[PDB]
Parts: C-alpha cells; structure tokens; sequence
C-alpha cells in the first residue's frame, strides 16, 4: 500500500516555537522505574547493587542525584587512633565526636 | 598514624561507593576489592619496600558498593560466582523510554535543570530527535547525555536558546560533519562510477538498500542483479560464495531458496539456477534486509518481469513468503532518497519496506516534505508478492498476471533443460 | 584469488549461464588462467577480459592481441568502472612501446572510467599521433566486437559464431551420451 | 567507441610557462569547508574536536 | 619519591583538538568516552574539486 503523508508524519506538531518553557525537574530515574525500584530495594536492604545499561544513559549522574536526596542514619565516626608508635587501630565513635 | 591517606572505602564509610566495573576490571583491582568486600575489612595499601610499616588494623567496610557500567563490562565480570554472591541487586536501565507527553515534559524539565534555555518548539524538536535515535515512533531514546550533547550544539548555533530552528540546525550539522563518505558515494554515482538506475525498468535488477557498516548510520542503495538459467536447483548467492557474506546473510539466501523451491512446484527440483549479486559492492553484506530485494529480483529473472528501478526494496522475508521487519529503516530510506535527489527526483521514486517497520519510520523533514508533495513514495508490504506486484506494476492473479508470467518462464526453463536431456539421449 | 576476484568469476558464470540458453546448463567448461602470473589477483578488473576470452574460446573467435582489456562486468553484461585505470593503460603502453608500437595497439576500458583517464604526456602524444588507441565500452558485447573485429548482429556475426560453437560443444556432449547409451 | 585525442586531453593548457605568478595566500582549509565549519562550531562552543 | 608535594590538580581550560588518520580514530572511537568528550568531527575531504 502507498503510505500517505499523514501515515508517515511522526513529528509532534509545534505551534509556538518562540515560547520559553518552565518545567519542574523530573524525578531521578524518570522512565526508569525498574532501576529506581532495584536501587530502592538495595538501599533498604543494605545490599550491593550494580547499575547496567547502554553507555551515555546518564546512569552515573542520575545515581548521584538520587542518592543525594536519600537520608541514611548518622554514620558513626570512624578514625585511626594509634595504640602505640607501631600499632594503630580503628576507633568507632558517635557521629560528631571525633 | 597521620600518614594514612584515606581512600574511597574511608570516604564512603556509612554511605554509598559508586564504582565503574570497567575501571575495576581494567586495573586488576577487581580481585582485591572482591576480597575486601567478602572480608568486610581492608588495610590501606603500603609500598612493599617499606621496612615493616605500621600494624594497622583493617578498616571496616560499612558502605554499599554500587558498580555502574555497560552490560558488556558486567557479563565480562559476572562470570565469577563471587560477583553474583556479593552484587545481587541488578538495577538495569532501559535503553529507551516510552514516547509520551509526560516523558517529553520530563525531558524538558531535565534539560532546564541542566541549564539550557528551552522553547516549546525546541523541546519538541529535541524530543522528536530522541524518538529518531530510538528509531521508534512510540519510544524515545533514554540516552539523556546524547540529547544533552545535541542540546549543547543547538545552544551554540542558536545563541544559547534552544529554538526549533537551532535544534534543526544542530541535527543538520551533525549529519553534515559525517557526510563525507555519502558525499563521495553520491559523487561517484553521478559520475557513473557506481552505476545506479533510479528510473525506467530492468529485468532482474532491483535497488536493494544496504547500511554502511564502517559507520552504521549511512544507508545507500546497491543495485542487485538476478540472472535465471536452466539446470540445477541451486540458488547461487554470488556475494556469499565469494566471501562477502554475513553469517545471517547466508540464512536469507537459504530462506529464499526454500521459498522458491516450495512455492513453485509443477516440476521436480526448481528447474532454474538463480545467481544473485550485490554488484559493485566490494564489501561484506551482513544483514538479511536483502531478502525481499533478492526475492523480487529472482522472481523477475525467472518470469522476465521488468521491475521498476524507481523503487528501492528493503525487508527480510521468511520462506512462507512474508516480509519481515528490518533495522535501520530510516537510514536506508533516507539514503535512497539522497541518491534519487542527487540524480534528480522524478516524482515516482520510492522505497518498498515492510509493514512491520511502520512504527520505525521516523523520516527526516526533507523526505516527509517530498512524500507530502508527491515526489517520493513509501510502499508498505507484508508479503513478497505485494512487493513484486508494486515493482513490476501488475497483479499476480488473472490472465496476463505476474504469477502466470513466472510460471511460463519456469515452464520455458524446464523445457530447455528437458530438451537438453532429450537431445542427450537421442 | 582475491575475495573480490571470486565474485568476478561467479558473475561471469552467471552472465554466461543466463545469456546463452538454447540447451540446459551451459554445455561448456571454460578454464580461465592468468598465465605466468604466480601471484594473487585481487580486483575484479579482469571481468571484461575474462568474459571476452571465454566468449572467444566458446565461439573460436580470434581476438586481437593488439588491444589490452580492462574493466569489471556485471552479470547483466555491462562493463563497470575500475580503479587505477591510468596505471593499467600506461603499463600496457609501456609494454607495447618496449616491443615496438605498431600503430594499432590500444586499451579497451569502461566508459565509466572516462573521468578517471588522466594519461601521461607520452600516452596522449601517441594517441594523438594515432600510434595508440583508447576504446571506451559500456557492454561486454562492445568489447568483444572491438576485439574480434566483427559485429554480433547479422549473418556471420560474432553472436552467431558463439551460438554455433555452443551447438558444437553441446553436440559433442550429447553424442558422448548417445553412444554411451548404445 | 574509439576515443579521440580531444576526448582524452585532460591537461589544462599552458600558454605562458615563463610568467611568474603572484597570488594571495588561500584561506586555511581552502576546499575543506566541512572541516572549517566543524572547527568553527567547536571553537564557538568550546567543544573538543 | 617519598611524598612529593600536595599539589592541587591543574584545571583544564583548553580545547583538545586530536588530529589523525581515520584508521587511528576508528581504532580510538570504539570507547564511548571518546565520543562523549570529542563530539565535533572535522573531516578532511581527500580530494578538492
């Protein structure tokens, strides 16, 4: 069959190409609910996750943006304290005490 | 103690450590990191030339490692069972998002957060180009950084504002900067070095569409000649027998041989030898997109049917005789349009492509304008018989039909073979 | 044999199979050989030369040895462009001049290579003086007509001679079968 | 067809081979407008070309 | 060296323009980070009209 122009017109029509847009930022992993849910499960469970996907998807930046909005409990202060001039051990303190 | 320099596992304690698995595998640190995660502890690396160092207690690992990388880097990394034992949650990114107004708005918001100055037309053009890259009308490419790069190029050409004209200019410049190979090909075609006919009719010749694998985005026609001779049931793929044949491409030729063998049975083995050649190609053919073109060329050679050279033919086909979908359909259609425009559009040039690729037809602005003006046609077919009917300009059914002509040609070739046998005996 | 060079031979086989159909499979076995070559052939430029040589062998047509033949040919029978056309033309001119120009030596090359003919000064001077000829062809039939020095059309034509030779070879094969049966 | 010498004469004719020429230097990337335009775009945008 | 200096990394405020034959680049652009960084392609036509 001979396809008409209407059947081939795929571009979404423009009506005001001079009007600036003001849109709220989308949530991290927008359109990527699978990866977002997997990361949520990994965060709740403390598991080690791994992000897979074709290169240039912006996975590295969306991951950092999503993790920044997260809120983990105050990590204990970990520091190296020397038990002697030759032996140094790891010390764990409540946050803000080091 | 003060000479212990903190590392990633120290700075990420109590939080998240994002690592690249390509980097972990590249620098041999993977095994050491895997041991550290399983132990739950690790010590800062000490230079082995130190006399004794410090008796440093291993630092606890209280973080969550999130390795990020392309799938290849992970199927190249998950073959070790300790990986799947440690990294069990797989956050996989879909390469495409569903093309919806909500996702267009999300892309606009993302670009605005990136710092671009968008207009409604510019955002619409960028979203359309995302769908273009996804090669689907209902899906947009999820590769946001590629869209951001195109947005940056449009901003440079648009003076910082992403209007529709700026995005169109950016896309045109992207095409033009890598257009040298296509420019040389068009120059060769015009000069006659690469003989291509986009007008008139020819018997057994069809303008198949191939994709230049050296840069898998430029499509260009490659006229295909089929020659029918009586004798052995063999369907010779001159291209494949002389190397130059994809592993999949051999399947297409065998599939055509099976379709021709099973479809035309009024004698025993098919009494014709068809030689198929991608002529003036001089390069490997990989896909099965030639299946429809090879099939119609072979049928025309059998039946002495002059096919229209106006129309390029693309599409795979199974031995049932039905046209199957192909990839890079936009590239092939636009390449044939480029060749036709270079030689001068006659108002009848076009492309025959499968109906299964309707959702993949995201054509350029110029091709769509030509189609709307009637200077270019797109024919969607689902069976090879439809494609042959469109090419030869006649119906299969009825007296003086294409199928009757094919049967008559087969009878003629079978008669030639049996006469050879008859004068062989007497 | 080059990977591309294999395609040229198969293309010639297809053209000969489809072009001459008065019997079943083509009743002739053509053996093509670059004598004294002892090195791989990579391009398909030999397609026209192999085609005209095979046609002459079939039809017992004495081709002119004055003229070198270069050019690829498709199974439609049409001569296609080739690369390094200047090098081949000038090499044949060098060989002809070394053995002594006779005023009739020349090269048969595709019309598609007209834009690629940037010949040396000496070759152009020889052509202008009439001591060297350049023949541009678009179909293998034109090349065979130039070589054998006769037209295919009409009685005593090249095509008729080729058909007669094919008939003779087919008669030899069917006679082999005929006394084989009885 | 037998090509004549005129159809094969490709060299641009010389008429005064003893006359020195004085021509202004050509612009950079002369005859290479694609590369020049790409470099112009890369320079305006600060991209790595 | 024992410890060196605690040198601050030098900022990169330049535009890298890698020049080479295509073979050296299809042998180099297979890594996606290349096409991410070097996006403008200034290609030279081997012949001029």
């Amino acid at each position: 069959m001979r396809l008409s122009y209407e059947a081939l017109e795929w571009r979404t029509p423009i009506e005001n190409s001079t009007e600036p847009v003001s849109l709220p930022p989308p949530p991290p992993f927008f359109g990527q609910e699978r990866a977002r849910e997997a990361l949520e499960l990994a965060i709740r469970g403390g598991f080690h996750a791994y992000l897979v996907g074709p290169p240039s998807l912006g996975k590295h930046e969306a991951l950092l943006a999503y993790l920044s909005t997260q809120s983990v409990e105050t990590p204990p202060d970990l520091l190296y304290v020397p038990l002697s001039e030759r032996k140094v051990a790891v010390l764990t303190l409540p946050s803000g005490q080091e | 103690v003060s000479l212990i320099r903190p590392g990633a596992v120290h700075r990420a304690q109590g939080g998240y450590l994002i690592l690249d698995a390509l980097s972990l595998k590249r620098e041999g640190t993977w095994e050491a990191f895997k041991r550290a995660l399983r132990n739950g502890q690790v010590e800062p690396v000490t230079e082995p030339q130190a006399p004794a160092g410090l008796e440093v207690e291993p630092f606890p690992i209280q973080m969550q490692v999130i390795l990020v990388g392309t799938p290849e880097a992970f199927e190249g990394l998950e073959e070790d069972p300790a990986f799947s034992e440690l990294f069990r949650i797989r956050a996989e990114f879909s390469p495409t998002l569903p093309a919806s107004p909500e996702n267009c708005t999300a892309l606009g918001g993302w670009l605005l957060a990136q710092g671009f100055q968008l207009t409604q037309g510019g955002l619409t053009r960028l979203y359309d180009e995302a769908r273009r890259m996804a090669e689907q009308r209902d899906r947009m490419d999820a590769r946001l950084v590629e869209i951001r790069a195109l947005a940056e190029e449009a901003a440079v050409l648009g003076g910082g504002l992403l209007t529709a004209e700026s995005v169109e200019q950016a896309i045109a410049a992207r095409e033009h900067r890598s257009f040298l190979s296509e420019e040389e090909f068009l120059r060769a075609v015009q000069e006659g070095v690469i003989r291509l006919r986009t007008t008139g009719r020819a018997v057994g010749e069809v303008n198949s569409l191939v994709v230049v694998e050296a840069a898998p985005y430029w499509g260009r026609p490659a006229r295909l000649t089929a020659r029918a001779a009586p004798g052995r049931d063999h369907l010779i793929s001159i291209d494949r027998e002389a190397g130059l044949g994809g592993q999949i491409f051999h399947k297409a030729v065998l599939t055509l041989a099976g379709y021709l063998r099973s479809r035309y049975i009024e004698h025993g083995s098919l009494p014709v030898t068809i030689s198929l050649a991608f002529e003036q190609n001089y390069v490997s053919i990989e896909g099965d997109s030639a299946g429809l073109a090879e099939l119609v060329a072979a049928l025309s050679a059998i039946g002495n049917l002059p096919l229209r050279q106006d129309l390029a033919v693309t599409g795979a086909v199974d031995q049932t005789g039905k046209v199957l979908a192909v990839g890079a359909i936009n590239a092939k259609v636009e390449g044939f349009f480029r060749v036709c425009k270079a030689l001068g559009l006659s108002g009848t040039q076009g492309v025959i492509l499968p109906e299964a690729n309707l959702a993949n037809l995201t054509l350029r602005a110029e091709v769509l304008e030509a189609v709307r003006a009637g200077q270019f046609h797109i024919y969607a077919v689902e069976t090879a018989e439809q494609a042959l009917e469109i090419l030869a300009g006649a119906r299969m059914e009825g007296f003086r039909g294409l199928q009757e002509k094919i049967r008559a040609g087969l009878e003629a070739f079978a008669r030639l073979e049996e006469g050879h046998d008859k004068e062989d005996r007497e």
